[PDB]
């Protein structure tokens, strides 16, 4: 990706989360699981909608376009018909093909962008009360339940609570 | 204790080009290109399209007898053309602005026909049995169903002036006819005047036409010629014959309704019970997206026509069952 | 259109 | 102590479109779509246009009476047709080639109009006081200000043959006309001769013009057609003009400037003491825009005509007052 | 946005500073106030000023253009005419509009990254001698005047002047 | 110890542009737009081009005697007439679809120039000797080397009729012409008939033509004018000229060929010998470029024209020697 | 840039490295010098060869294509014909300009990207073993001969084998 | 044209 | 094309 994360340092994706575009792997001494992050995704999906509805509405409707007839006397006239069929055909095959390009690398950058953020949100949420293990995920220095991830995910983490027995198994 | 941030994956095998990278497997995706369509000739927007069957546009409006005599009054949304229509000019000789009348055509949207010069009515004194085996109909020489071929009648062929007043309150595509024989001896056995002319007028049109007599080369086993011209009779305005031979008068014209959206298509296909937005030659199409590569020649509300064979846009992630 | 992906998604 | 990053916000109210989403409001903006006009006809780059009122270019090239007439000699930018011009061709009948010399007008940016062949001394043995109701003006019958129409004289109508010198540096337009009477009657009564014929001649034009007798629906109360000419002499060419009846002669002929950025176009707007350097049909336009929704005909240096409503491009920050 | 900076973890912006797009607000012993970070807003001034002109430079001035006209037998050539008229009308607004949303958001994204960059410029000059406490601030781990104001903002920090107080009060 | 992350740079000074910034010096970059032609007439896919040297078109075809004799057969690439044609039509007068004919021979790839009615041998009891001086060649008075100007023989012009069948299995050009005298008196002088009349059918093509008698203004020391036709006769088809007067027969003509990706262009370069497969007016292009900016006049396969100074497309990074 | 990387952090490029885009310059006991990172810089060169392969591909082949001829009674037609013309050079040739435009500014943004993404590898692959001295590069808490600086260069640090010293000199 | 969003701008 | 603008890349 264009900002690291998607084929990054987080290699892979989870097919094990079917619920959404981005969330969470939790695990903790009463299990684990899977989690999606309900704002992210919303907002992904309602740009990616607005984006594709948007390159629908740019395509006018092709209203009755026939073909013409001419006689043997009016060849210029065919020719000149023809030049400006195919020279609109042209630069609509052109275009379409472009725009769907330049907007498909841009869509996966943006997913790309969101991922990262996400990651951001959630480490500078947590700060020094847990560890960067690698592969996006965290270690906490202390112990969370199911409570305590929902904290984390619904973007309600509370530092001060923690920040002690974290200070203390952090040695 | 541990948590996780990842993204999704799922069996997707879309794939998508970008800029950077060709042929990238992702999540979710959407198809802008239409590329389905069913084959057949259907109605558009509940009107059925006017089918010509063996014959083309010249053939139908001259009303060649080899073709099966449709209803005196139509109504369609699109006109069509078999590729193979061996039936049109039976009678060798141009049909002038041919082409212009096609596009006249091409944005009416109904037609009644009607005697606009009744056969044993308007003609006295002028022979009206005139045939030709160059327009043959089940073996018999025959002539154009629309148009009538008035000859001497009794060593005599008197000037005639006859005249037609548009009260249909529409436009009337009226037809007619000049007759060019192959020498002066025929020329004289057929009309008797060696200098013949016709003359038609409306309050906007106005031409003369002169017999050319000059042996030509056979074409359907004929060295004589036909021309044949057309004219649009404004509402209310009148239309006057006067000629003394070589006219092929009219008998039948048409009244012609204008719409919107119509046209002339050469398709193989055959209609069936079927309704559309959307036609083209190769069979209708029922779709919302932008884009379709069926054909460029389209009737109704359809995608813009595109070269290409992929436009697939990417709306989910890459996907990583890794 | 709507991306039904996912069935909390708003329509 | 602290120190913030942070970034711009004031009570802009502007709103802007990008790909992923709509009506974004913005700290700064520009907008690149001109939508105002001044409901004006103005002169283009100083020079004010040729307005012809009651007139469209036929009446007004061939000189019809109804429409005051202009100064002898005009230049213009663009020349303005009104919608309803109820005044052009007031004796029924075709103006050949009319569109092409539209076409020709179109780039022609000055008029000179001279007397190619004087009233009473061009045309000797022949009557030049012919008028027509068709053609009224004050009540009275008359006729073509640049037009003469040449009758019989003394039971007479002699073989006429006369020719212009083109000394004047520039083409020059010279129209004329055939006259069509209904009759064989009225034929003999006007020109003596059943057997008549025009005949034009250049260097490069070559026409022979033979009168059309029959009888025809009445337009503008007029049985009787008149056809009309044109053609662009070249300069030090001469026109031969070489008839035996049905001549309507040219009296006034014009002489041409050829020009750049002109154009024909049809307003309600009156011309007003203004100047623009690009001018709608609907008014003047006073922009550095690239794009305008204002109308697609323009004359001079205009913006890119579009469909849009809105074209707002975003300068500034994601405006968020919070 | 795409970098996570505007209406992210800095959620909003400042109607206070009214003499830049990006800035600065000390909050010291001397008092309070914003000063706008000049290098990168003339930046950002210039490359939209250079994006704005390039806009306006691609439409080539549309001279003269008129409508013809055409007789009852002449149909043809009527209609041809208006479907190049209509085509280039449609392909002309279509490039307009795709043109002013790229480049829109483009614009957004292209001032969340200077945004950000600014923020990591800064954060990279005062290192562990300070603590981010959210919201795009910091907070010092020592006394700083408007001299020192001054000179994080003109891009002249000094790490090792205040190493050491900071050392202490970090404990 | 120290590791440091970098990336390249180097001794290139070639500069982009962006939309953010202009003038951006990169370190690698490539090129899009090709400049360059060699400023030679060049052989298209080993075909050799038809240079008229001298001669246009219309001097080509109706054999002009200034312009040195072609083979008999002949095949191209593309047609090259020079800017300067002082031959062409050397008897004055008007080259009817002249352009249409053009059009025609924009897809033609080869020719065989053909006696098709032989000199003495095809107009018995007629004068085949007439020339002009308007048609000179090396001082002395002469003609087209495609036609012949058949006049009185012993006081007479007898009806003629001969005719053509095309057993060529091509499509064959013909062209004829129609002279007309200034007056009546040259016209008994050649043709001894004043109402002559001369008439061209085939199975599609029918024409009839008559003498148009004026003075008129010299061109060419010519108050006489010369109308020139032509058509495209069908395999197996035939022509027939029947004619009592005016006739400019007939007397070589042309089988052709159609090709593709063939047409006419002016140029002043000089034919080398060199090999391409794309030409323009000014020079071959040697390119694998998308762009160009040489000229919008190509033949054969060719990068889309622009009107572009620079495109140039960054592939390195930004570079900075610092 | 727009990740702030070239021109950025790193104000400038060495042109001591020739066999690379993106790459190293280590510095230790046994001496120093320039080593190129192949994976970066081959994919890099296959993405934008692609790139440059699609927008040549995306221009079909101009095939023949001449004026033609009009007389005098044809003005209509022949500036029906220059407006086609026209038209269609006018379209081209914005097409072409834009094109290569926006291509150009995300080329140099993903460079951009593909270096700063390196950099926050190596970062994440040190961790606290080492400290961020600016421009780039890092400042090692122990030695490190050639072995080790390959074992960096081709993703492989080893993290507890010089913790421990890294831990002691770091103090 | 100008973008004068700030007075110090340079013009 | 190929970019060659290094040797040890793949052709
Ligand atoms: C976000 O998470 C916080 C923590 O889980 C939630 O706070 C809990 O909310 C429930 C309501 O179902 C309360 O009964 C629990 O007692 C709360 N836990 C705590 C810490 O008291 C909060 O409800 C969640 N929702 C949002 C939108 O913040
Ligand atoms: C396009 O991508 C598809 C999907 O990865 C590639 O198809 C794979 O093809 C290989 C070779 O046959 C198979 O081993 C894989 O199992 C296929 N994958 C799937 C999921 O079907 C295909 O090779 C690619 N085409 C190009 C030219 O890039
Ligand atoms: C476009 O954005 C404008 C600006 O936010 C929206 O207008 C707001 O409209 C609501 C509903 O009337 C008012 O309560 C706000 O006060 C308006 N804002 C301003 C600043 O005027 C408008 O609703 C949006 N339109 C769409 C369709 O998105
Ligand atoms: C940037 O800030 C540094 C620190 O404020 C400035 O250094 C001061 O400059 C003034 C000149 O007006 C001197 O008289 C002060 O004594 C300087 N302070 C120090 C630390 O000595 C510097 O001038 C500013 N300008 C730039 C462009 O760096
Ligand atoms: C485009 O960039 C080139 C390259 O930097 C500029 O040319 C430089 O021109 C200055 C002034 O003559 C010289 O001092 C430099 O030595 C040139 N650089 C090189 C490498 O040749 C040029 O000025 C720029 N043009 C514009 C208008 O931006
Ligand atoms: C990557 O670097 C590691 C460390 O240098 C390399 O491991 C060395 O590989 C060589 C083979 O030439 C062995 O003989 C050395 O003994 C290895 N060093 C160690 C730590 O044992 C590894 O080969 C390199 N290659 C890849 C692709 O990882
Ligand atoms: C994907 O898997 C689903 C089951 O969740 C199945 O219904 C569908 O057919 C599969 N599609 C493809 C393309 O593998
Ligand atoms: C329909 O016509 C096409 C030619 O356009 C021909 O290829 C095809 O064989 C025909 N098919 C049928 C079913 O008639
Ligand atoms: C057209 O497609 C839509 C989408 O499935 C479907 O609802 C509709 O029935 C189709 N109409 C016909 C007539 O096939
Ligand atoms: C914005 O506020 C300024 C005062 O700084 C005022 O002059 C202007 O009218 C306001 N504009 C809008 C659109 O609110
Ligand atoms: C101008 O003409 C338009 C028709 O084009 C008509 O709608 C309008 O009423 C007229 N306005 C004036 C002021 O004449
Ligand atoms: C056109 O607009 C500019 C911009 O305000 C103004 O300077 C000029 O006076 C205007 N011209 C006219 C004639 O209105
Ligand atoms: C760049 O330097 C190389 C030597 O590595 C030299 O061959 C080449 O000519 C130089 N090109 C430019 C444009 O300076
Ligand atoms: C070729 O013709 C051009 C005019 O198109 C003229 O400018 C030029 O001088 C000529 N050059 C040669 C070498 O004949
Ligand atoms: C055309 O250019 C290619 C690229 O250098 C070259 O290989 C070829 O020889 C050139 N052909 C001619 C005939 O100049």
């Amino acid at each position: 990706g264009l900002f690291g994360a998607i084929a990054g340092f987080i290699e892979g994706g989870w097919t094990g989360m079917i619920d959404g575009w981005y969330g969470y792997h939790h695990q903790n001494e009463q299990g684990s699981g899977y989690a999606a992050d309900q704002k992210s995704t919303q907002n992904a999906i309602n740009g990616i909608t607005n984006k594709v509805n948007t390159v629908i509405e740019k395509m006018n409707i092709q209203f009755t376009a026939v073909g013409k007839e001419f006689n043997k006397l009016e060849k210029r006239m065919e020719n000149l018909n023809k030049k400006v069929d195919d020279g609109f055909l042209d630069i609509w095959t052109y275009n379409a093909e472009l725009l769907v390009l330049l907007e498909n690398e841009r869509t996966l950058d943006f997913h790309d962008s969101n991922v990262k953020n996400l990651y951001e949100k959630v480490k500078s949420q947590l700060k020094n009360n847990a560890k960067e293990i690698g592969n996006g995920c965290f270690e906490f220095y202390h112990k969370c339940d199911n409570e305590c991830m929902e904290s984390v995910r619904n973007g309600t983490y509370d530092y001060p609570k923690y920040s002690e027995e974290s200070k203390l198994n952090r040695e | 204790d541990t948590i996780c941030i990842g993204y999704h994956a799922n069996n997707s095998t879309d794939t998508v080009d970008t800029v950077l990278e060709k042929n990238v497997t992702v999540t979710h995706s959407v198809n802008l290109l239409e590329d389905s369509h069913n084959g057949k000739l259907c109605r558009l927007k509940g009107i059925a399209p006017l089918q010509l069957g063996k014959c083309n546009i010249a053939g139908w409006l001259l009303g060649n007898p080899e073709c099966d005599p449709l209803l005196p009054v139509r109504s369609w949304s699109y006109i069509v053309e078999t590729p193979n229509s061996e039936n049109g000019i039976c009678y060798p000789g141009d049909f002038i602005d041919y082409e212009e009348l096609r596009e006249q055509l091409s944005s009416v949207s109904s037609f009644e026909r009607f005697e606009i010069f009744p056969k044993e009515s308007s003609w006295p004194n002028h022979n009206t049995n005139g045939v030709t085996a160059a327009c043959s109909h089940e073996g018999k020489s025959s002539f154009y169903r629309n148009l009538l071929w008035l000859t001497e009648k009794e060593g005599s062929y008197p000037k005639l002036k006859n005249s037609y007043v548009n009260k249909k309150g529409k436009e009337v595509l009226v037809l007619w006819g000049i007759h060019h024989p192959p020498n002066s001896k025929e020329q004289q056995n057929l009309y008797q005047n060696e200098n013949a002319y016709v003359s038609v007028v409306t309050s906007n049109y106005n031409r003369r036409f002169t017999p050319e007599i000059a042996e030509r080369p056979k074409v359907r086993d004929q060295a004589g010629r036909m021309n044949y011209y057309w004219t649009l009779l404004k509402p209310g305005d009148t239309i006057i014959f006067e000629a003394n031979g070589n006219l092929i008068a009219p008998m039948y014209a048409f009244a012609l309704s204008r719409g919107f959206g119509s046209g002339i298509i050469t398709s193989n296909a055959s209609m069936h019970e079927c309704n559309t937005k959307c036609q083209t030659p190769l069979g209708a199409i029922n779709s919302s997206l932008p884009y379709q590569n069926i054909h460029p020649v389209t009737i109704g509300e359809c995608p813009k026509y595109v070269r290409s064979a992929k436009l697939r846009m990417v709306t989910g992630l890459r996907n990583i069952p890794s | 259109x709507a991306l039904e992906y996912f069935e909390w998604l708003s329509a």
